[PDB]
């Protein structure tokens, strides 16, 4: 796939991203950053790739203005004599990879990729664009838990045969993992199929699509159908129970369970879904602030990490009074830390690296333990390594209060002090910069007597776990 | 939309790997979670094929993540072999894991019943996985279950083998083919010489299997009768075999010696028996053989034709054959139902012809009969595949004058055979091996040769032959296309069981099967071969696609042919 790069100047190919029949994904870099691309070969030059270049660009003008929609940006006939490539924006991480990497997604994240699942399935059917391929592999997840539906392949066959299914291993197959999120009314009667390789897809269609999908984000990364399975599923012979049952939240599992529904006669429309579970399923938070809000950050308009602090920090006040009123609450507060962790890595100004500090000493008393031994205890610890010495002794003064904060220990954190907290910060006890050294020895005392708390607790819950 | 955390350490993962790495911090493998890096490792782990050799860091790995692997049903057979039985709390731990997997899917749980798993709560467990198989299922499997008693404790039968029995008595389809697997076991001398140990074990076996029946009720020992009434009509047919092998002459003395005898009930009591479950096929009752049409063919080993009648008064064509080690096509034909039922498991049903084979003994058994006529009389008859056809199944609306269904069975059942063949290596590929229908049903007959034996000079890789090639409409035509898609779905559903076949082929090691017995510890590993999984998808189709030019342009296979004609007509 690399060998397909060297023809494009602008695009640096970077790793490839897998490999199937039909195409061939690798992510390479370009002036406006990463970007995935997938290399179709052309091995028949009378194909009519121009009806599928002109239905690209119709995606694209038709799904421009989709805040949760990520169509093909571009479309390349003939950029090589001997293959056509597709571009598109690279997100940061697949659905498939974001259940398996830390931090775990809680349930109210959990609740918000399932929202903004449906909400991109909303848009799309306003927009005029159907998935047709919608699985956990295509819904993305960008670092600060925005969804954003990529890959609209528009030139996969709509409808499969159901006694010749081997033709679908290089149509709907191509990453060999034999899950199946196409909807059951695709797959069509063989004795018919012996254009529906672009039969214009109902909207029920790509409901089917994104309860699969949704299933695969409740089922730990299991799988909702396989290819057994779900061609059972049509045929009345499979139905995958076990893993619906795997549904440990009720008011999730019966969305999901309508969505990928068999019958496209009931299943419902996008919009209805949301209103459905609006209260249930999805807390009234996510729409009123969290979605309007967070469009803010998924604009073209590019914030930098620097500008992103300080809006996070000038709204604050307001946030904190959106998610938990004057006063369940806390459960918007672990999509909110989301923002404002998301770009520590990335701030340039001294300004925005105080400003930083201070969100996270405001929002640090109103988080759970976990998410405060989770989510914010590793981004002090980088901060402690700027390059600016007052962002050091502040790094020091904030970790030592949100320390002081933590009044249970996670399971996974009862040596975090021994190995995380106090290795974490010893370096900073003989830094050069004498700021440095000052907040050292103006906070290693409370720094050593959190860490005594935290080992009396832990000793306390020891005991008592012990006496169960 | 920009994210700055694009290119950055992800410190909160970077954070649980400082406590994770944490030599102080005690294995609570129990809620650990693999992160992305670690399933995808995991799930190369967990798909190996059963004779790739574990290295020491999977078990390492999968106990440290123990807690973990309890989600994959497929990984309780990955993660017990990477499990130290030597050390005792590594084995009460890997004991502890086993109890909480979600249960397997049987078609993997026959392998925890091959002799690599000498644990008996192991043992007992993977009974216990087979406990929930449907008995239609284990009929399927059987013949590797009594294989997989070379793998049991010979003193437990003495004294796992309580649910096999207890399984047979309920269902008598089961009860059938179970007993003649036990029965041809018991006779093999061969297995008395090299392992006495186990011939007597089967003895037990016959004896066991005896006595479990005995126990049972009226009904179970009317089962019982007809089982004894079972084992004087096969003794009566190879009586019958040698009285009809000692006649001295032609085909036609033999066979009115043969139709003779068979109508003689006073003296054979073949004509007129006692009703019996078909040793062929235990789902048909029948009443006895039919004199008139048993007939012997013109093989070496003459096999006989016998026609039984049913109970409704039908006949129920079997042919018996004496002279042949009929216990290899009774192996091989399983495994080619096998390969059936799994491509129809995906929908892709290839229209196979699985024939039954039945191994009655070490030297003769009764195999069911498909209406097919041979090619070497349809190529000196016809001339071409499509004059055969034209003649069966005219069809003016269908592809090159035959039924567009008629063809397409055709096709998917070529590509079926072809496949399979393929992948087992066929090597006697004369044109009295394969037989065609009127309905273009495909099934291949006489594999004297398997696992890669050849004895010509430069065989082609896979049994594509010029007349089957014509018989598709030629490299131009639709159908040859449509043939050539099946066998890439095909390839990459078998690919995809590979592992399925492999460990069936794993518990026929101690089986001697003649290919199988050349090189047993080889055995599991040529299917392997044949499933060539160290190739990736597209390098497999490519591959595919190779040998098909490569079969196409080997223009010897076409002398050896003449040969092999020019010595069989100085036989005859
Ligand atoms: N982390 C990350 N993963 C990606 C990115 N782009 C694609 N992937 C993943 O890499 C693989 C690429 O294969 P796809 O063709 O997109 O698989 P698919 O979504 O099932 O097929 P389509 O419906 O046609 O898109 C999938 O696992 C994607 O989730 C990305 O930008 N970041």
């Amino acid at each position: 796939v690399e060998s397909y790069f060297s023809d494009i100047h602008d695009f640096e190919y970077d790793k490839s991203l897998g490999s199937t029949r039909f195409f061939k994904v690798a992510r390479a870099k370009h002036r406006e950053g990463l970007v995935v691309v997938k290399v179709f070969a052309i091995q028949d030059p009378t194909l009519p790739l121009t009806s599928y270049k002109q239905e690209l660009e119709e995606l694209k003008i038709r799904l421009n203005s989709a805040q949760n929609c990520l169509p093909f940006q571009k479309a390349s006939e003939k950029a090589s004599e001997k293959a056509a490539m597709l571009f598109r924006q690279y997100v940061r991480d697949n659905l498939y990879d974001r259940i398996s990497t830390r931090p775990f997604l809680n349930n109210i994240e959990k609740r918000w990729i399932a929202f903004q699942i449906l909400t991109a399935v909303d848009q799309a059917h306003k927009s005029g664009v159907r998935h047709g391929d919608i699985k956990t592999e295509n819904v993305m997840v960008t670092s600060w838990n925005w969804v954003l539906l990529t890959d609209f392949a528009s030139f996969k066959p709509t409808y499969l045969p159901e006694d010749n299914p081997a033709d679908f291993n290089y149509f709907f197959d191509t990453s060999r993992r034999r899950t199946c999120y196409i909807a059951p009314e695709r797959f069509v009667d063989g004795g018919m199929f012996a254009q529906r390789t672009r039969g214009e897809l109902k909207r029920a269609m790509d409901i089917f699509s994104a309860g699969c999908v949704i299933a695969e984000l409740f089922t730990e990364g299991v799988p909702l159908f396989d290819l057994s399975q779900l061609l059972a599923y049509r045929n009345g012979h499979f139905f995958p129970e076990q893993v619906l049952n795997k549904i440990e939240d009720h008011s999730i599992r019966e969305l999901v369970t309508q969505m990928i529904h068999r019958e496209p006669d009931k299943r419902l429309e996008a919009e209805d879904y949301l209103k459905q579970q609006r209260g249930n399923a999805f807390p009234e938070i996510f729409y009123t602030f969290l979605q309007p809000y967070m469009a803010q950050f998924a604009k073209e308009t590019f914030l930098s990490a620097d500008e992103r602090i300080l809006v996070i920090r000038k709204d604050l006040g307001n946030i904190i009074h959106n998610l938990c009123g004057h006063d369940p609450k806390e459960n918007g507060l672990v999509i909110l830390v989301s923002v404002i962790t998301s770009c520590l890595q990335t701030l340039k100004y001294c300004d925005s690296k105080l400003a930083a500090l201070e969100l996270i000493l405001h929002l640090a008393p109103r988080l759970s333990v976990e998410i405060l031994l989770d989510r914010i205890t590793p981004y002090l610890l980088h901060f402690s390594n700027d390059s600016v010495p007052r962002v050091r002794a502040e790094a020091l003064r904030t970790l030592t209060k949100v320390l002081a904060l933590v009044k249970e220990v996670p399971r996974n954190d009862i040596n975090i002090y021994p190995e995380y907290i106090l290795p974490g910060i010893a370096h900073l006890a003989q830094d050069d910069a004498t700021i440095v050294r000052l907040a050292y020895a103006e906070n290693i005392a409370l720094l050593a007597e959190t860490a005594l708390r935290f080992l009396e607790l832990v000793q306390l819950k020891n005991l008592n776990m012990e006496n169960d | 939309v920009p994210d700055p955390q694009m290119s950055m350490e992800n410190l909160v993962e970077s954070k649980h790997h400082k406590l994770a790495r944490s030599l102080r911090s005690g294995p609570s493998d129990h809620d650990l979670k693999p992160n992305a890096a670690t399933r995808d490792q995991l799930n190369i782990i967990v798909s190996y094929p059963p004779t790739k050799q574990l290295t020491y860091e999977e078990q390492d790995l999968v106990w440290k993540f123990r807690y973990y692997l309890t989600n994959q049903e497929k990984a309780l057979t990955k993660f017990l072999k990477c499990v130290n039985w030597d050390l005792p709390q590594e084995a009460k731990q890997a004991l502890e894991l086993l109890g909480k997997w979600k249960p397997m899917d049987v078609e993997d749980s026959l392998e925890l019943l091959s002799s690599h798993y000498t644990n008996p709560t192991v043992r007992r467990y993977a009974v216990a996985r087979l406990r929930q198989a449907d008995d239609e299922d284990l009929l399927m499997y059987l013949l590797q279950l009594v294989q997989a008693l070379k793998y049991e404790n010979f003193d437990d039968i003495k004294n796992l083998c309580t649910f096999l029995i207890s399984r047979a008595c309920k269902n008598s389809t089961l009860a059938n083919y179970l007993y003649w697997y036990v029965i041809v076991e018991c006779e093999d001398q061969d297995t008395q010489q090299r392992d006495p140990k186990t011939h007597e074990m089967y003895l037990n076996v016959m004896r066991r299997f005896s006595q479990a029946l005995l126990k049972g009720d009226k009904s179970v020992r009317v089962m019982r009768s007809l089982l004894a009434a079972q084992q004087t009509f096969v003794d009566r047919l190879v009586h019958l075999m040698k009285a009809v092998q000692r006649e001295s002459g032609n085909r036609k003395k033999k066979n009115e010696r043969l139709q003779a005898l068979l109508g003689d009930n006073e003296k054979m009591n073949l004509s007129d028996v006692e009703l019996i479950p078909l040793p062929l096929e235990p789902q048909v009752k029948i009443r006895g053989i039919i004199p008139e049409t048993a007939t012997l063919f013109k093989s070496a080993l003459m096999p006989a034709q016998l026609f039984f009648k049913t109970e409704d008064g039908g006949k129920y064509p079997v042919i018996f054959k004496h002279g042949d080690d009929l216990r290899q096509d009774q192996l091989i034909l399983q495994i080619i139902s096998l390969m059936d039922k799994l491509l129809r498991k995906e929908n892709l049903d290839l229209k196979l012809t699985p024939y039954k084979v039945l191994a009655t003994s070490t030297k003769h058994g009764f195999m069911q009969f498909i209406q097919s006529v041979p090619v070497a009389e349809v190529l000196d008859t016809e001339g071409s595949i499509q004059n055969f056809f034209r003649k069966y199944a005219p069809s003016e609306n269908g592809p090159n004058g035959i039924s567009a269904e008629v063809m397409d069975t055709y096709v998917k059942s070529c590509a079926g055979y072809c496949v399979i063949t393929y992948i087992l290596g066929v090597g006697d590929r004369h044109l009295d091996n394969l037989l065609l229908t009127k309905t273009g049903k495909l099934f291949h007959i006489d594999f004297g040769y398997i696992l890669g034996r050849d004895p010509k000079p430069l065989p082609p890789p896979m049994k594509l032959n010029k007349e089957m090639v014509e018989g598709m409409g030629g490299t131009q035509s639709e159908q040859y296309q449509e043939f050539r898609k099946q066998c890439y779905t095909a390839f990459l559903h078998l690919r995809r069981y590979s592992n399925l076949i492999l460990n069936l082929f794993s518990l026929m090691v101690d089986a001697n099967i003649p290919d199988i017995a050349l090189e047993p510890d080889k055995t599991v590993k040529k299917v392997q071969d044949k499933f060539r999984l160290d190739l990736s998808d597209e390098e497999a189709v490519h591959y595919m696609q190779s040998l098909i030019d490569e079969s196409v342009h080997a223009l010897f296979a076409a002398v050896v042919e003449q040969i092999h004609k020019f010595a069989q007509y100085w036989r005859k």
